[PDB]
């Protein structure tokens, strides 16, 4: 009972989901175009521990402060006014804010060839591309001032940059044709799931 | 006659019929019984001798793998024997005394008897080709052998009144009995384990009394955090009871 | 069954009170066995002298008594040191990345202000006892370790752990 | 006998009777028991594992206790709550009872991931038990140091140190007597046990036809 | 119900085995262009490691390089002069990001960690395409390690096995295809027909 | 089957439960003789490791340095006083061998490996006696470790813990033997009931 | 199955090697002493190759020549003349007489302490103590001639004896009641897993 006909059911479980999810993604999304880089850490003449530290220092809350005050991380990130979701809303608290410039940058460590991969993301690709290139000069900025600390109780490494920042023609994101049938394999799932229980 | 009397007549006859049926011919069952220690201490001391001669520079192989097999097989006999006590004699269940916990306890007996007497010769031959074979904490031990027997008894009437419908239950238990053989530290001494999976097997009560017997038994036996006996006690009793009120509740339903 | 739900959510929408929570990411290194000194710091933090130097420096009794309305998370007034040193323990969080040598410190608080203040405290405290005692066995005979601070305390602006529509949605699991 | 047994008399026997012994002993003849927790380490000034094990060692030892009764009399003070019985010290005792009470009353745990010895003084004082606590952290620097000055003569200043991480602390309430806890899951074992017997004797009387 | 008996099992037949068959064999003896490959084998070494050569093989599959490589030997207008093969053939007016996918595509990077020599691979329409792309990849990788080693502030390759000049194309192999095509179709048709003989009987 | 008969169930019980306990109460309780133990916790350190302790672990259950003992104090003689104890008694006129057995057997040498520390373990019939035997134990140690050293070609022994002056007897333990004779008394005399009993039936 | 009766074959199977054994143990069977000696190897101002040198030159064959030589081991082997199985029969072969040798005199090697303790076995307490000896100053002689030859090639090891060799009292050998009772422990096995098959 309770209207389990096929046609009422299926406009309340699947067509509806489907629908607005493509309108979504082919009308209302907007696209974020990646910049990647690879870099590791080298001394001029313990290696992992300075690259962990910038792993950890990359997604840290003092560089976003710098990166806003240099870039205006906040004011770009808003610009896309037709997309609720992936867009930065005004007047955010500073943790959501957070939350969000971790999302938009991914820091991936290979430990066995010690090697960090940064792919940063943007609504720009030049703006992408510039950001890339400040968290990069602001971890060498920052490996640096933490060896210069121990001399100051009283230049010593240099990060190596393997692959710079690309400039990318198109958008990496947000891969709207695969969302969109992964989200038909899973409503079909689900439907499945439910009408069993019948 | 008083209702006691009438429960020991039951339990001897039982177990005299019990006793009769699992010897087969003229009681083959017991070689069976003597050669699977013997054939599991050859195949594991060939197999790690070096082995334990690199883990621990205090005890010999044979000795505590004895002291960690015979326990086991008493738990193992206790469940598997216990579950098929209700079916096999269900045509019993007609005489006006026997009921079907008779024939658990029954079996309970003589597998306790059947065990402890491997136990007792096997440690007397371990004794005398010139191995340890006297525990320095012996009322310790028989402490924990009672939790372990107590337990076992309770996890194989709580399977017999529960899978008494469900021989496929029976079967899957009796699969998964196996993994139990080789995630209680039978085998090899447990403390040359990674910690990350320490707590995970700190939720196993046959590995708690096996590692408790072993302790009674051995000279300064180092025993690493959270082999308490409240544990494996509590386990026990709790199962006990669970098992008893199922039977309790699920008690005219045996034909 | 609904009786549980009316009064958790109306303990929580109305009773319960913000903790904002100030975070900072430290290691110890010997200036030209680091792992030995952040274990000594990860263990004194929790310590019970530690948590009276914060007491007569930053009066954290009568801070985490100033809420009326929130029982639960209340220090109660004339509560014993023990029952004291557990509720620092609890509010301040350690956590340790043994393939980094990492430690995270979390600091809890009802005002934002005195959780960066107590962080901080907790910070220079932990510099000025990795000092003095490496200087105890120094002179025992008769400044050279540093602690660097990868993530200093940040100053929040919400509230994080009274996670109200979380743990709602825990206990409708329960 | 055995068929005479009712539910009133089991319930009395099993339940009701140490459930009021038990509250009877905690509630009134309990002693307080303050514990003093100290932290430390051995480093040298100038292989911190071996020392750290004869620290181990040397805590539990005979000698040390020696010194401390000659001290602080622990005797005469672990003697003097007379209405806790289990846990006090009855005088004219043997030494080996002395020792094993000593060994009971302080304990010493090692974490050796970090190489730290944590000693928790149980006392019937707070101030006592943190001046046991000083005196054997005292006493185990001083037998260090000791060591290696007859080392170090027996080969013919302070050449090792103790670093103590956290001091001991003096307690402001007991810890160690758990009434509620300890009366809750006897509680519980208790009426298993009961239930466990009811149902044995249920099944024992079955067979009366 | 009706489209069960639709098939008849030859329709069916025809549709799973004869059509894909039939334009596997047309485009890979008709259509189908010939990929030449060159192989090098190289590791780095101190003139005086494996961190290095992992570099290097990060490095090699990299977009700098690619843009050298491009802007060096024009490997976007050769990639596109096979206009009869649709599928191997870099389509005009791509974006960056397909290039570099194509680009990693036909040049293939393995490492053993046994012995730590680290081989390439490189595919082209032409042999002499092909080693000269090789070389060219070999002569960057080993400026690429010097310049690293210089603003570091004394690194050799070691060339084990230069590239050679193939002789015949080894990549687009036809037979072998098309009897792993043959064997997937089959099974696939098996399976199918199965299940449709399965619904068929059970539908009624 | 008729001789099993004879056993019955009283018999049974008499012969297996009541004589052995009644023995070993009067023996335990009359003729049991008090051991007092003395315990040291001995290393061996250089001056300037597990090696060393371990030859130290050898010498002391050697024979020459149970001769030595027995030319010092005269162990022989003292342990051959409990004249009402026959069992833990050295009888006069005992094997080299014997004499051996018998003084491995009252002192016990334990080693843990994380820690490395030795314990010794000494017994006696008087507690002077076994703290004494217990510091010449030590002192030979030490002595034989520090001739080892020198006609080798500047050791010595750490005494975490000095032998100790025991108060009471702690090793014949009656009551907690008493309770593990009983317990394996009645396990003995069910098991061997219940054999009885299914022999007994099956024999006619 | 023609003689299968219990008296018999019982008679046969089990009694006759039990009484054989009994009067050979108890009547014909001589004893022999044990001494026993624990050494070790240490480097004068790779100990463990040394001490496996020393437990392959114990058991070789020239050193069973020159303690032939030295203590004349074949005439004193063989002066049991009222024990055929243990004595050492003359004229028998070099092999034979090694293999002998092996037997009565063993090493045990312990890895963990590096300790080598052998045991050699004799009819007479002096001899086997000489014995002894003579194997333990042999033993430091080739350690030292083994030194020397590498120096000579163009005292420098020495032999530390924890537990000299003793002098035994009474004979450890040949443990003629254990011996017995293992023996009517493995007949009546046998007598039961024959009996079995009827």
């Amino acid at each position: 009972v309770s209207r389990l006909t096929a046609k009422r059911l299926q406009w309340a479980l699947v067509y509806l989901p489907m629908l607005v999810a493509t309108v979504y993604f082919l009308v209302f999304s907007a696209d974020r175009y990646v910049s990647e880089s690879v870099i590791t850490v080298r001394q001029t003449s313990a290696s992992r521990e300075d690259t962990c530290y910038l792993q950890t220092y990359i997604h840290s809350m003092g560089l976003l402060q710098k990166l806003d005050q240099q870039l205006k991380l906040r004011e770009h990130f808003g610009t896309p006014l037709r997309d609720p979701l992936f867009r930065l809303w005004g007047g955010t608290s500073q943790e959501w804010f957070l939350e969000y410039y971790r999302s938009r940058v991914e820091v991936l460590m290979d430990d066995i060839c010690g090697l960090l991969t940064v792919r940063v993301q943007g609504f720009e690709p030049e703006f992408a591309q510039a950001l890339n290139r400040a968290i990069l000069e602001e971890s060498e900025r920052f490996v640096n001032e933490l060896s210069h600390r121990m001399a100051r109780e009283q230049k010593l490494k240099s990060l190596v940059v393997v692959e710079p920042p690309v400039l990318p023609e198109i958008a990496e994101y947000p891969r709207r044709w695969y969302n969109l049938a992964t989200l038909l394999v899973v409503c079909c799932l689900i439907y499945g799931v439910v009408s069993l229980v019948v | 006659r008083s209702p006691w009397q009438i429960q020991q007549a039951v339990l001897f006859a039982l177990f005299l019929r019990e006793l009769k049926t699992r010897l087969g011919g003229r009681w083959l069952g017991v070689f069976w019984v003597l050669l699977e220690p013997v054939a599991h201490i050859a195949v594991m001391t060939t197999l790690f001798s070096l082995a334990h001669r690199a883990a621990m520079p205090s005890i010999e192989y044979p000795v505590f793998l004895i002291t960690g097999l015979i326990p086991f097989f008493m738990f193992r006999g206790l469940v598997t024997r216990l579950m098929e006590a209700i079916d096999s004699n269900r045509g019993l269940f007609a005489y006006r005394q026997v009921k079907p916990i008779d024939t658990v306890i029954a079996r309970a007996m003589l597998e306790i008897s059947l065990q402890s007497i491997v136990y007792l010769i096997a440690l007397g031959t371990l004794g005398w080709l010139g191995f340890h074979f006297l525990p320095v904490r012996a009322l310790e031990l028989a402490g924990v052998s009672a939790v372990l027997i107590m337990l076992g008894a309770s996890l194989g009437l709580f399977f017999a009144v529960v899978t008494n419908e469900i021989p496929q239950a029976r079967a899957i238990v009796r699969i998964s009995l196996l993994p139990l053989y080789f995630v209680s530290g039978v085998i090899f001494p447990v403390h040359t384990i990674p910690p990350q999976y320490l707590p995970l097997l700190q939720l196993n009560p046959v590995l708690h009394l096996i590692e408790l017997s072993r302790a009674s038994f051995f000279p300064q036996y180092r025993v690493l955090q959270g082999i308490n006996l409240a544990y494996p006690a509590g386990f026990a009793l709790l199962s006990l009871f669970l098992a008893l009120m199922l039977y309790r509740l699920r008690r005219h339903q045996l034909a």
